[PDB]
């Protein structure tokens, strides 16, 4: 359940996106599959993402709602159902403002938290901004809403959540229809305090929650802001003070210590977000409190390329780490993003150039809540 | 080893209207969709379509330009009408092959006045 309200910002860094195509399940001929194309650490927010199936766009093409990390970069999943066969190739086409010509790539065949995570962008011109919203457990998403959807509610994203009845539903509609009006006029706010051109589009996000130990006890509490994927005004550890990054956030941050607005955060960070957090991982339960050990492999392919592989993993943590006579070798190695398989687990690989002959001198390390102990890969 | 041939472009008078052409040479079994991108750093989609007709439009053109296909001579079309200031860009022609290897035109100016 989310904070009641979004306190005004009052008036007074381009990233490029990873891209990664892959199958949910190992490739096989004849087999329904999905074909994944997750897109992460990019900003703006703003992308074009197409699935290409012999050199043309697949029609039925879905994709995630919008989200973003720690850093404040975004990250998308684009998926479609699909058979691959012997002859058929596929690709992801990524635009982006960061792109001169847009990138093709090729398919080569106990502890707990809540997160709610806010993105609005202004399009001057082409509308009124863009909001989007989503509730997160761990990394399981289970509500949403989106401004340009046609339901103009919050909607439900995971099964345990659609128990809750009306008047949950109605009070979590009446708060982000809220907090996108605020977040719209916080975008006009911004723009006059930093002297910025009605015709450019800017980003504020917003991200705050609450983690509990493996005791289902309060550990940490979280809410800041970003403008423009810059840091802009966080409640500190303490959820007592503010750290602004600069005198327009000091500003909000005057008006927030005037109104003690850290104080409302701090009794539902550490009371209602709690509470409702415990309240969905016992509703959720078979989903939530699940722990899935990733399946380890290892792939080989002058010198040689050692692949070591973790699939199908929940939650998303996890470490992946190479080291040639037990020492972490830091250094030709190649450690992708974690990635989401699509149905609720997750895939990394991390990969390593070593000199051919030297192989069983290398060792993949694997650390995962699922593991009893910790793993060692070696070929 | 795939070249596309331009044409059409050149300055317009607002509302006026443009046709652009692109002509793939090489084999007939080499390219698949073909459309066009416009230079904004980044260039954004007008139109494309595939060798079934399969099309899809940038929002910003959509009801004003119309991409068609001659399939028999791989060549495709755009008909560019009620044209704006804002239309003023480097337009680049591209096509994509069965393995979704793509090829770039150099591209044709286009200026409304």
């Amino acid at each position: 359940r989310m904070f009641p309200n979004a306190p005004y910002l009052g008036g007074g860094i381009q990233r490029t996106p990873k891209i990664q195509v892959y199958s949910r399940h190992p490739a096989e001929n004849g087999k329904s599959n999905f074909l994944n194309c997750y897109v992460s650490g990019f900003h703006p927010s703003d992308i074009e993402v197409d699935l290409l199936k012999n050199g043309e766009r697949i029609e039925k093409v879905e994709h995630s709602d919008l989200s973003f990390s720690k850093d404040w970069s975004f990250y998308l999943l684009y998926y479609t159902e699909f058979t691959p066969t012997e002859k058929d190739e596929y690709a992801c086409r990524v635009n982006h403002v960061t792109l001169s010509q847009p990138k093709i790539v090729k398919w080569d065949r106990g502890s707990h938290s809540m997160r709610y995570f806010f993105t609005s962008v202004s399009r001057p011109g082409r509308g009124e901004p863009r909001f989007i919203a989503v509730g997160y457990v761990d990394d399981t998403q289970f509500v949403r809403f989106d401004s340009d959807a046609a339901s103009q509610r919050m909607e439900p994203r995971a099964p345990w959540i659609e128990q809750e009845g009306p008047e949950y539903w109605d009070g979590e509609t009446r708060k982000v229809k809220a907090h996108s009006q605020t977040h719209r006029v916080d975008l006009g706010t911004l723009r006059g305090c930093y002297n910025q051109s009605e015709a450019g589009s800017h980003t504020v996000q917003r991200m705050y929650g609450c983690d509990v130990g493996s005791d289902w006890r309060f550990l940490r509490g979280y809410h800041q802001y970003a403008y423009d994927g810059k840091d802009y005004i966080a409640l500190k550890e303490d959820l007592r003070s503010w750290t602004a990054a600069d005198m327009c956030a000091q500003t909000t941050k005057h008006k927030w210590e005037a109104a003690h607005v850290a104080e409302q955060l701090r009794a539902y960070l550490e009371g209602t977000c709690v509470e409702w957090l415990r309240r969905y991982l016992e509703n959720g339960k078979e989903t939530l409190q699940r722990t899935d050990a990733p399946k380890t492999h290892m792939t080989h392919h002058h010198e040689a390329t050692l692949r070591c592989w973790a699939l199908s993993f929940y939650p998303a943590e996890i470490t992946l780490t190479w080291q040639r006579d037990g020492e972490d070798q830091t250094q030709d190695t190649e450690l992708v993003e974690t990635r989401p398989a699509g149905d609720g687990t997750f895939q990394k690989w991390a990969a390593v150039v070593v000199p051919s002959g030297q192989e069983q001198r290398y060792t993949c390390h694997v650390q995962h809540e699922g593991l009893p102990k910790p793993l060692t890969l070696r070929w | 080893e795939v070249k596309l041939v331009e044409s059409g472009g050149g300055l317009v008078q607002p509302g006026g209207s443009l046709r652009l052409s692109c002509a793939a040479s090489g084999s007939i079994f080499s390219i698949n969709t073909m459309g066009w991108y416009r230079q904004t750093k980044q260039r954004d989609l007008v139109a494309d379509i595939s060798s079934g007709g399969s099309t899809k439009y940038g929002d910003s053109v959509k009801g004003r330009f119309t991409i068609s296909r001659d399939n028999t001579k791989n060549t495709v079309y755009l008909q560019m009408n009620s044209l704006k200031p804002e239309d003023t860009a480097v337009y680049y022609c591209y096509g994509l092959s069965y393995s979704n290897d793509d090829y770039w035109g150099q591209g044709t100016q286009v200026t409304v006045s």
